C-alpha cells in the first residue's frame, strides 16, 4: 500500500520505543556510543562501541557486532532480537564497522589499526580491513585485506569505513568510505551555482582539507566486494560531491541511494540517487530546510560557501519507489547536539514533524531503516542519546507506524 | 534550559583577569555563548580555540586545531554556543566531562594581520583565556 502524504487528518504519528538488544548490571556505568543499523524486511545488522565511563578517553570493552531478526511486540509493533553478539578481542584497534544486511548473513567491514584516529594518524602500510560475516545458528566467519593490498581507482594516503551502512547489489557489498587522496584530484569541485562571495570556489576546494589533513583531500569512495574474493575501491564523481564524511550506501525499493552526512559550508541535507554505482556517480535531491546542528562557522542551515569542518550525522529513509518521501530523526538546534525531530518529507516540504521524548538530555549520532511488517509500513530508529545529564549514555530505539489511509490513519 | 550569561569576546571585557584571565565553574548541562560582537573602538580580529592546558599556560597554539570563533566579520554578530556536555558537533574532540578542565584562548593581536599569529597575542598581552572548572565545586 502506497503512504499517505497528507497528515490534515493525522494529528499524532503512532511511535513507541523498543527495548534495547541487551540488559546488564551496571549499564549505567558503561558508555555505548556510535549506533550503526540497517533494516532490510525482517532482518538487521547493527553494530555500537561499548567502552567504560569515560566514553572514548577510556576503555574500550566491545565493537558489538549482531544479525538478528524484527519480531512483534506486546503492541503489535515491530521490536529488534538477537541472541548472538559479536566482538573482536582488544576492540580499541577495531574501528568504523559498517553494517550490510541480506536475509541470510549479516555483513559488518571494519578497519584494525593501532591509532585511535586510524583516518589521519595511519595509512594503507599499516591498516588492514576485516569483513566480518555473521549467519544464524552458525560461526562467525572474518574475511580480511591488508589496506596495502586493496585495488584503488585513485591513489590514497588512507581509507576507511564510513560507519552508516552499505548495500549488497549485483552479487556484490558496496560499503561507503573515507579517503585521503594522495594527489590533488578534486580541481573543479561542486560549489554554489549563484555565489555568495567572489571568493566561493575557493572555498570549495579549501573544504576538502582540514586539521587532520591539511595537505589531502578528504572525499567519498565506496569499497565493492564480490564473492565475499575480490575488492575494490570506487571514488566519488570529484565534480559532484562534498567533503568526505559519515555516509550510508541504502536501498530504496531495489535502486541504490546516498546519504552524506554535511561537514561542511553546504549544511543542509546532502541525499542521492546512485545512478551509477561501479563508477559512484550521483543525482542530488532538492529537499525541504532539514540540516544538522554545527558551530559559528556553519550552523544549522547555513548555505553560502565558507571553510569549516563540523556537523553531526542523522540519516533519511525513503517511503516510495520515486523518492518524494522521507523520514529522518534530525538535530532541530543551530550548534547544540539536541532536541530530536522525527520528521515525514517531500523533496519541496516537511509534511509532519514532532519532538521526541522530553528526557532526552542529549543526542548526537541518528539512523533510521523502514520495511514493511503485517502488511503496515513501519520504521526503526537508533538515537545516540544521554539522559539524566550525561549520566546515562547509551542509544534509544523507536518503532514508527506511517499512515497509508489519510482519513482513517490508524485502525481499531 | 540553564544558560550562563554570555562571554564577549573584547578587550574591554573585564571579566578577563590579570595573571588569570576569566575561571568558571560550569555544571554539565550548563549554556554558555561566546560572542565576537559586530560594530556599533575598531572591530577586534581574532581566530578563538580551544587548547590543552600547556598551550594555555604559554599562550601558544598548534596548526592542528580549528577555530571555535573566527571573528573577521565586522559586520555581523558571531557566537558560539558551548552545552557542557560529552555530545557536539564539533568533530575534533570537543567534549565535556565532570572534573575535568578544559581551556579556551586566542593568540591573534585583534588586527587583521595578526589574525593567524600563534604565540602570545590577546591571551598574553590582556589575559584572554578562559579556564571552565567543569563540574567542580569551586
Ligand atoms: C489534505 O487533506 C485535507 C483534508 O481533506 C484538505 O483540506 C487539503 O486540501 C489536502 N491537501 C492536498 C490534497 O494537498
Ligand atoms: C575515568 O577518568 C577519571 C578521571 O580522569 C578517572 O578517575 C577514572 O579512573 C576513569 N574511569 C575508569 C577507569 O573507569
Ligand atoms: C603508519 O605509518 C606512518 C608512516 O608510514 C606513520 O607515520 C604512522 O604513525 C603509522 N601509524 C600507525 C598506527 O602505526
Ligand atoms: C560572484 O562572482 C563573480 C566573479 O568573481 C563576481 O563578479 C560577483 O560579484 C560575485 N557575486 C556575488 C559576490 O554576489
Ligand atoms: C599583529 O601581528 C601582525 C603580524 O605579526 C603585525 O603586522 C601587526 O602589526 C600586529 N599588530 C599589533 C601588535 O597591534
Ligand atoms: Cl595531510
Amino acid at each position: 500500500p502506497s503512504p499517505c502524504r497528507n497528515f490534515s487528518s493525522v494529528p499524532t504519528i503512532y511511535y513507541y520505543r523498543i527495548p534495547g538488544l541487551y540488559n546488564r548490571t551496571a549499564l549505567d556505568e558503561r558508555c555505548i556510543l556510535n549506533p550503526r543499523l540497517t533494516i532490510s524486511s525482517t532482518k538487521f545488522a547493527y553494530v555500537h562501541s561499548e567502552y567504560d565511563k569515560n566514553c572514548t578517553r577510556g576503555f574500550k570493552y566491545y565493537e558489538l557486532m549482531t544479525f538478528g531478526e524484527i519480531l512483534e511486540g506486546p503492541e503489535k509493533e515491530p521490536r529488534m532480537f538477537s541472541r548472538s553478539f559479536y566482538s573482536p578481542t582488544n576492540a580499541v584497534n577495531y574501528h568504523s564497522c559498517t553494517p550490510i544486511v541480506t536475509v541470510n548473513e549479516g555483513y559488518f567491514l571494519c578497519l584494525e589499526c593501532t591509532s585511535s584516529d586510524p583516518l589521519y594518524k595511519a595509512n594503507l602500510s599499516n591498516s588492514t580491513f576485516h569483513l566480518v560475516i555473521l549467519r544464524h545458528n552458525k560461526d562467525e566467519k572474518i574475511v580480511s585485506m591488508p589496506s596495502f593490498n586493496l585495488s584503488t581507482d585513485q591513489e590514497y594516503v588512507q581509507i576507511i569505513p564510513a560507519e552508516g551502512g552499505g548495500t549488497a547489489e549485483s552479487g556484490n557489498l558496496y560499503f561507503p568510505c573515507i579517503g585521503r587522496l594522495l594527489h590533488k584530484r578534486v580541481t573543479h569541485p561542486l560549489c554554489k551555482k549563484s555565489n555568495c562571495s567572489r571568493t566561493d570556489d575557493e572555498s570549495c576546494l579549501k573544504s576538502y582539507y582540514n586539521q587532520g589533513s591539511p595537505q589531502h583531500q578528504v572525499v567519498n569512495c565506496l569499497i565493492r566486494i564480490r564473492n565475499a574474493p575480490t575488492w575494490d575501491v570506487i571514488t566519488v564523481d570529484l565534480t559532484n560531491t562534498y567533503p568526505g564524511s559519515r555516509s550510508r550506501i541504502f536501498g530504496s525499493f531495489s535502486k541504490p541511494m546516498l546519504y552524506q552526512s554535511s561537514v561542511s559550508w553546504h549544511t543542509l541535507l546532502q541525499v542521492a540517487e546512485i545512478t551509477d554505482l561501479d563508477k559512484y556517480q550521483l543525482d542530488w535531491l532538492d529537499t525541504p530546510y532539514i540540516s544538522r546542528p554545527g558551530g559559528s562557522e556553519c550552523p544549522f542551515g547555513n548555505y553560502c560557501p565558507t571553510v569549516c569542518w563540523e556537523g553531526t550525522y542523522n540519516d533519511v529513509y525513503s517511503l516510495t519507489p520515486n523518492n518524494d518521501l522521507f523520514v529522518t530523526v534530525y538535530l532541530k538546534s543551530e550548534q547544540v547536539a539536541e532536541n530530536p525531530y522525527f520528521a515525514i518529507f517531500s523533496r519541496d516540504q516537511i509534511l509532519k514533524e514532532f519532538p521526541l521524548d522530553a528526557w532526552i538530555s542529549s543526542a548526537r549520532t541518528t539512523t533510521i531503516s523502514c520495511f514493511m511488517f503485517n502488511n503496515e509500513i513501519w520504521c526503526i530508529a537508533a538515537l545516540e542519546i544521554t539522559r539524566l545529564n550525561d549520566d546515562i549514555i547509551r542509544p534509544i530505539y523507536y518503532s514508527f507506524w506511517l499512515p497509508t489511509d489519510c482519513r482513517t490513519p490508524y485502525p481499531h | 534550559s540553564i544558560v550562563l550569561e554570555p562571554i564577549y569576546w573584547n578587550s574591554s571585557n573585564s571579566k578577563f583577569l590579570p595573571g588569570q584571565g576569566l575561571v568558571l565553574y560550569p555544571q554539565i548541562g550548563d549554556k554558555l555563548d561566546i560572542i565576537c560582537p559586530k560594530v556599533d573602538g575598531q572591530y577586534e580580529y581574532y581566530k578563538v580555540y580551544m587548547v590543552d592546558k600547556d598551550q594555555a599556560d604559554r599562550c601558544t597554539i598548534k596548526k592542528e586545531n580549528t577555530p571555535l570563533l573566527n571573528c573577521a566579520k565586522p559586520d555581523q554578530d558571531i557566537k558560539f554556543t558551548i552545552k557542557f556536555q560529552e555530545f557536539s558537533p564539533n568533530l575534533w574532540g570537543l567534549e565535556f566531562q565532570k572534573n575535568k578542565d578544559y581551556y579556551i584562548i586566542s593568540t591573534s593581536n585583534g588586527s587583521l594581520e595578526g589574525l593567524d599569529n600563534q604565540e602570545g597575542g590577546v591571551c598574553q598581552t590582556r589575559a584572554m583565556k578562559i579556564l571552565m572548572k567543569v563540574g567542580q565545586d569551586g
